[PDB]
């Protein structure tokens, strides 16, 4: 629909399949029970990645006032 | 050798059995050998043993006491039979024709099995869904997708149809086949978090927690 | 960068190396040709990027070498317009090609050879010399069967396949085949490439047949063709030809034989009153008899007995007509002979003289 | 010990728009139905659902992990 294809369209990618869903923890770990390492670095890298992006804040620019307050 | 049928009806029973208090009024086939229409077709009126069903009545015109002295199914079991015996049998919805045909089968109590056990039943609606799927595949709707006159044709009813089922059958049975052809553990890094980073994560969970309620990390 | 070479040693090449040159090259310099002069060769390269012709004039007056990048259409049209023996002198003067030819003068606009897109080096595999008259018959047998079209990108090409002493040659729609094999004399061993339809017509249009032989190389993922100086090299499209093994009929018990011509005549008259989509054409086989006929909605009609030499039991067959006229034209043979199967099989046809090439057309159900 | 050894570190919500499907609740409300610590929502070469993303991480004791996914040169 975004990419304006029709269904029956033999163009149409196919980029996609079925696995792409979200899988549990335990469907993971028999998907890649022969990377074991793959899994655990999911866990460690999750540790590394903390953000505090800025919320509840507000930010006023200025205005040529002379040497008066913005205010007066 | 390729056999067309349409069979007209009283109507049917929406509920149950569909064959259940109804019985055949008329019969119109036409036979297609080789891909021609040879002209020996099988045109009968039968008696109704019944009201004819006002539904039927409005599709093409048909009074009960006009099949009155016409024959019964009986007169031309075995003539109906011979005709279409060892052929290929193209239906529409072949669940609702079968039923009927070997209902009226059963009503002469010849022991008549079911026309499936001696004859290849074929239904052309199941054939133009799997070509047009999800597609309206009815007689209109491929006689206009095919090019086709249905409203100059003298022959109003069962034979109007079977006569538009053969073009329509021809059609989809066109043009061309198809080609057969298709056809150790090791190592590798683990990288634990530093120091930094788990003050960064225990401070941002400590945010989570404390502004939710809640921690599965640490649930 | 200097040269000056005569008008008649330029023109057979410098017509050859314009034919890839055509489909809308984006890339301006696709329009154009390179020139490298070393020696006394300069060398032409006329591509389409996928594939390359390379072709050699000797130089028998001065020469300086150096490169540049000129127009290939207009300047292919300038030298064939010339007059035979004119004198046409190159030199480059800075960022133009001066072309003179004696008291005329011309100025063409400069890119540099530089910029000139390079493929890769590749390496020879199998190797093969085989006369041109082998190399004609092959092609003009069998390029009518080429897909025009195809989402099967693969069919858009010939199988050239080698082995023992046997090339067989083979290209279809998904609805046709026409197949032709040739003797090469020398045991080659296998391989399998598909070139790509503007590549298979432009390699036809540069055989003459004549004497000189042609000498091929296929690597990897190229292939390299030298008849004497003229060079030209194409990429091939993968893999995974399906079995054309397969497809054959598997020993068609029924033989119809007649006079090429007439049957061909009978069928282009019979085409004219098919249908549009399906071009079909019912034909009737009884004791020593054909009939073709062809029909339309509107009941026009062609209609054809003809004296044919046949035995085996009556059937009827439908077919798409311009297919099978396309293979009575390149069947340019005094006899064939059809092998039937059945009214709903594909149907192989040779010269009743030669199976070096077999064709088989599927039937349509009309 | 502390007991899920996967969390899924390349998903796409529906803020992506060339692809993705379930919206952004429904997404981290799986994720906890799924007895999940945290989950990466790496929308395609944008942030637009961040402050839903946001929102729905402290609603559900999910930690948030900011990306976004690209087509490089």
């Amino acid at each position: 629909i975004h990419d304006g294809f029709t269904l029956d369209d033999p163009k149409r990618p196919r980029n996609y399949s079925p696995q792409q869903y979200m899988r549990s923890e335990e469907e993971m770990c028999e998907l890649f029970a022969d990377i074991p390492e793959a899994l655990a670095n999911t866990v460690e890298i999750a540790k590394r990645c903390n953000v505090t992006v800025r919320l509840g804040e507000y930010f006023l620019p200025q205005f040529p006032t002379g040497d008066m307050s913005t205010e007066d | 050798r390729q056999i067309v049928l349409d069979t007209e009806t009283t109507g049917m029973n929406q509920i149950g059995a569909h064959y259940e208090g109804h019985k055949i009024i008329e019969i119109g086939a036409v036979e297609v050998v080789n891909r021609r229409l040879t002209g020996n077709n099988f045109h009968v009126y039968l008696k109704p043993d019944r009201l004819v069903d006002p539904e039927a009545f409005g599709v093409h015109g048909i009074a009960d006491e006009f099949l009155l002295d016409k024959p019964t199914f009986a007169e031309v079991a075995d003539e109906f039979m011979d005709y279409i015996r060892g052929a290929e049998l193209v239906i529409h919805n072949a669940a609702f024709d079968i039923g009927f045909m070997d209902y009226e089968f059963s009503l002469l109590k010849r022991d008549i099995p079911k026309t499936n056990t001696f004859c290849k039943v074929t239904d052309s609606l199941a054939v133009a869904r799997k070509m047009f799927p999800g597609k309206r595949n009815s007689l209109d709707a491929l006689c206009a997708r095919y090019e086709i006159d249905n409203s100059k044709r003298t022959l109003h009813g069962a034979l109007l149809d079977a006569q538009i089922l053969a073009e329509v059958y021809l059609a989809m049975t066109g043009g061309q086949l198809s080609l057969p052809l298709a056809m150790q553990a090791s190592k590798l890094r683990v990288v634990f978090a530093t120091d930094e980073e788990i003050a960064a994560h225990e401070a941002r969970l400590d945010l989570v927690q404390k502004k939710g309620g809640s921690c599965l990390w640490r649930a | 960068m200097k040269f000056t070479v005569e008008r008649e040693h330029l023109l057979k090449p410098l017509q050859q190396v314009s034919g890839p040159l055509g489909g809308r090259p984006t890339l301006p310099i696709l329009g154009n040709l390179l020139l490298q002069v070393a020696d006394g060769t300069l060398s032409l390269t006329g591509t389409d990027l996928e594939m390359e012709m390379v072709a050699r004039v000797a130089l028998v007056q001065p020469h300086e070498p150096g490169a540049t990048t000129v127009p290939a259409r207009k300047f292919f049209d300038i030298c064939r317009g010339l007059p035979e023996g004119a004198e046409i002198a190159v030199q480059l003067e800075g960022e133009r090609m001066l072309v003179r030819s004696g008291r005329s003068r011309f100025s063409l606009s400069t890119l540099p050879a530089a910029d000139f897109p390079n493929l890769d080096d590749w390496q020879s595999e199998v190797e093969f010399t085989l006369p041109q008259a082998t190399m004609k018959r092959l092609i003009e047998a069998t390029q009518f069967s080429m897909a025009h079209q195809d989402v099967r990108y693969y069919l858009n090409g010939m199988l050239f396949e080698t082995e023992g002493e046997e090339l067989r040659t083979v290209a279809t729609d998904g609805h046709r085949l026409a197949v032709c094999s040739m003797p090469i004399g020398q045991s080659l061993p296998s391989h399998s490439v598909i070139v790509p339809r503007k590549g298979v017509i432009e390699l036809m249009r540069m055989l003459d047949g004549g004497d000189n032989p042609l000498r091929v190389q296929i690597g990897s993922n190229n292939i390299r063709a030298h008849v004497g100086d003229f060079i030209f090299t194409s990429k091939l499209v993968d893999g995974r030809f399906p079995d054309y093994r397969r497809v054959l009929p598997k020993n068609p018990d029924k033989h119809l034989e007649a006079g090429c011509d007439l049957l061909k005549q009978a069928f282009a008259r019979a085409a004219i009153l098919s249908n549009e989509k399906f071009r079909g054409v019912r034909l009737y086989v009884s004791e020593n008899q054909l009939k073709i006929t062809a029909n339309n909605p509107e009941q026009e009609e062609a209609e054809e007995i003809l004296d044919v030499t046949y035995s085996g039991a009556e059937m009827e067959i439908g077919f798409n007509v311009s297919y099978v006229l396309d293979v009575l034209n390149a069947l340019k043979c005094e006899n064939v002979r059809m092998m039937l199967t059945d009214s709903v099989s594909s149907v192989q046809i040779e010269d009743a003289a030669s199976q070096s090439a077999a064709y088989v057309v599927m039937p349509m159900r009309l | 010990m502390s007991e899920p050894r996967f969390v899924h570190l390349r998903v796409h919500s529906d803020y992506s728009m060339i692809d993705g499907l379930a919206k952004t609740a429904p997404l981290v409300k799986k994720a906890a139905a799924l007895g999940m610590p945290a989950l990466a929502i790496t929308d395609f070469t944008n942030l637009c659902g961040l402050v839903k993303f946001y929102g729905a991480g402290h609603g559900a004791g999910i930690k948030p992990i900011v990306g976004a996914d690209f087509n490089v040169q």
